[PDB]
């Protein structure tokens, strides 16, 4: 039965952590956000196929250039994130995590993730960028990233609602199939 | 309430850490050092270059370090001193990490479907690369938590700082130290 390795990447601000006790526990995790996921697999079916699903995080490597890499050898597919009211973390998709992730694992498709879709309306967010003379992150500027990177999917999403959760997933999936 | 959920949390991965260490170790290498089964020839006497010092990280942990963490469970303002008391220790992770790509090639090149038998044997949802992660994850965690830690400990809380200071030095130097 297929067995399928998905590393997410992106900046300390995308809640990679967050994002994957979200997924994996169907809740937003509410009271408390772990700091902890531990490598996880589950079986999955997706359209009519079962398949299991290994998930790393990498959270807690940001600042280590030379350890992120020993994570992304024999990698199926990779979430590259940011989150959608980070403009930093949006450029940083071009700066840091496409390069290594390209160097590394040349021929690995790449899922484009917008995390905080649930912050792009949010007025107290939107006027904290706009003291910063910033924006959140619009749909088409994840359409231009993604054009690119290579990104076979742009897809945007909120582990606080579940908007869009299960399809990040269920399309890294089909990236591999 | 905050600094209790990260203290537990603390606690639970660290013994969520010893037991997947001690299953890699009574699994993917006891399989080798056994003599139970024949071992490819191009991984043969190399469990040194697979594991690297794995077993000293397990024994650092399951010896000293859970105990020691464990008695600063209704101290969680306290344990970066627990970082500091044991600072030289987390050296080994220096070790780890510098040996890790070496560790992966072999695994790539030599050891075709060997470990991938043993996990589907044992019924392990965890493959052999996924178990040598681990240390590199953990390495990196500590520093997360006690940046948790100083977000909700009052100012009496320079027995977080220093702590951080050396999870923070011992990440930087494997990561200096890699080729
Ligand atoms: C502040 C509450 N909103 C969120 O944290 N939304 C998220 C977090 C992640 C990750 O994706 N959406």
């Amino acid at each position: 039965m297929q067995a399928i390795k998905c590393v997410v990447v992106g900046d300390g601000a995308v809640g990679k952590t967050c994002l994957l006790i979200s997924y994996t526990t169907n809740a937003f995790p509410g009271e408390y956000i772990p700091t902890v996921f531990d490598n996880y697999s589950a079986n999955v079916m997706v359209d009519g196929k079962p398949v299991n699903l290994g998930l790393w995080d990498t959270a807690g490597q940001e600042d280590y250039d030379r350890l992120r890499p020993l994570s992304y050898p024999q990698t199926d597919v990779f979430l590259i994130c940011f989150s959608l009211v980070s403009p930093a973390s949006f450029e940083n998709v071009r700066a840091k995590w496409y390069p290594e992730v390209r160097h590394h694992c040349p021929n690995t498709p790449i899922i484009l993730v917008g995390t905080k879709l649930d912050l792009r309306d949010d007025k107290d967010t939107i006027e904290k960028l706009k003291e910063k003379k910033l924006t959140p992150i619009t749909y088409p500027q994840g359409l231009a990233m993604a054009k690119e990177i290579g990104a076979v999917k742009y897809l945007e999403c909120s582990a606080l609602t579940q908007r869009g959760l299960k399809t990040v997933f269920d399309e890294a999936i089909r990236a591999v199939l | 309430r905050k600094k209790e959920f990260i203290m537990a949390e603390l606690l639970q991965t660290e013994k969520a850490y010893v037991r997947d260490l001690h299953e890699c170790l009574e699994t993917y290498l006891w399989e080798m050092t056994s003599g139970v089964e024949e071992i490819p020839p191009g991984i043969l006497n190399k469990e040194h270059i697979i594991f690297g010092n794995i077993q000293e990280i397990y024994d650092f942990h399951n010896n000293i370090f859970l105990k020691e963490l464990e008695k600063y469970e209704q101290l969680p303002e306290d344990v970066g001193h627990c970082f500091v008391t044991w600072a030289d220790k987390f050296q080994m992770y220096v070790t780890y990490c510098k040996n890790k790509p070496d560790s992966n090639q072999l695994i790539l090149e030599h050891a075709g479907t060997f470990f991938d038998e043993i996990q589907q044997r044992h019924g392990l949802a965890n493959s052999i690369s996924s178990y040598l992660i681990k240390p590199v994850q953990r390495v990196t965690k500590y520093q997360l938590l006690l940046k948790e830690l100083l977000t909700c400990c009052e100012e009496g809380k320079g027995e977080l700082k220093d702590g951080l200071e050396v999870m923070l030095s011992v990440p930087k130097k494997a990561n200096d130290a890699m080729h």
